[PDB]
């Protein structure tokens, strides 16, 4: 299995023609505060294709 | 890194469309010390950049 490519999951909006998104911010996806820390309803924006 | 270039009243214009930034340029000599002169001149492009990067914010530098 290859993991270098990656996709991103998720993000607040859509991108507009040609924009180029590389950030990493963790992504909150409940209500609890991430403070940069991973974990359940944190998850980092990218994921790997298989 | 994705790009990198290397080469009064001052007028320029920025805008990001599409992801493409705009910068439209003008240079003319002016004698005052009060404010930008009251008058009429049209500012040409010169640079059309290719970075696709979000722009929420700028600042200036002297
Ligand atoms: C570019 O980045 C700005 C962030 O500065 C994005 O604007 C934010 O969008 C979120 C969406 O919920 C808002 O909560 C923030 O208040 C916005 N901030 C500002 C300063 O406007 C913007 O959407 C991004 N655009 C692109 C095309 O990436």
């Amino acid at each position: 299995g290859n993991y270098n490519y990656l996709y991103r999951l998720f993000r607040k909006s859509n991108l507009k023609p040609f924009e180029r998104d590389i950030s990493t911010e963790i992504y909150q996806a409940g209500s609890t505060p991430c403070n940069g820390v991973e974990g359940f309803n944190c998850y980092f924006p990218l994921q790997s294709y298989g | 890194c994705t790009f990198e270039y290397v080469s009064n009243l001052r007028e320029f214009v920025f805008k990001n469309i599409d992801g493409y930034f705009k910068i439209y340029s003008k240079h003319t000599p002016i004698n005052l010390v009060r404010d930008l002169p009251q008058g009429f001149s049209a500012l040409e492009p010169l640079v059309d950049l290719p970075i696709g990067i979000n722009i929420t914010r700028f600042q200036t530098l002297l």
